[PDB]
């Protein structure tokens, strides 16, 4: 019914009506950074 | 080097690259 990863994660699971196995993919996750020069010179922020 | 290694000489670094090669949750 079940897949698990090498970390013992869960993968894959089947669906129970249709017996398709489907993946699973975590949603997207990730730091945020702000750019800018010295307050000194402008304003102006670039994020990434 | 070589710019795209096409000569039959292979340079060591790819010899040292393939021999080292040899979550969201
Ligand atoms: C920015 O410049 C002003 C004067 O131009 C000065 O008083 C202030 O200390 C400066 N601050 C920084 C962080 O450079």
């Amino acid at each position: 019914q079940f897949g698990r990863d090498i970390a013992d994660t869960t993968d894959a699971v089947r669906d129970p009506q249709t017996l398709e196995i489907l993946d699973i993919t975590p949603c997207s996750f990730g730091g945020v950074s702000v750019i800018t020069p010295g307050t000194n010179t402008s304003n102006q922020v670039a994020v990434l | 080097p070589d710019p795209s290694k096409p000569s039959k000489r292979s340079a060591i670094e790819d010899l040292l690259f393939n021999k080292v090669t040899l979550q969201k949750f």
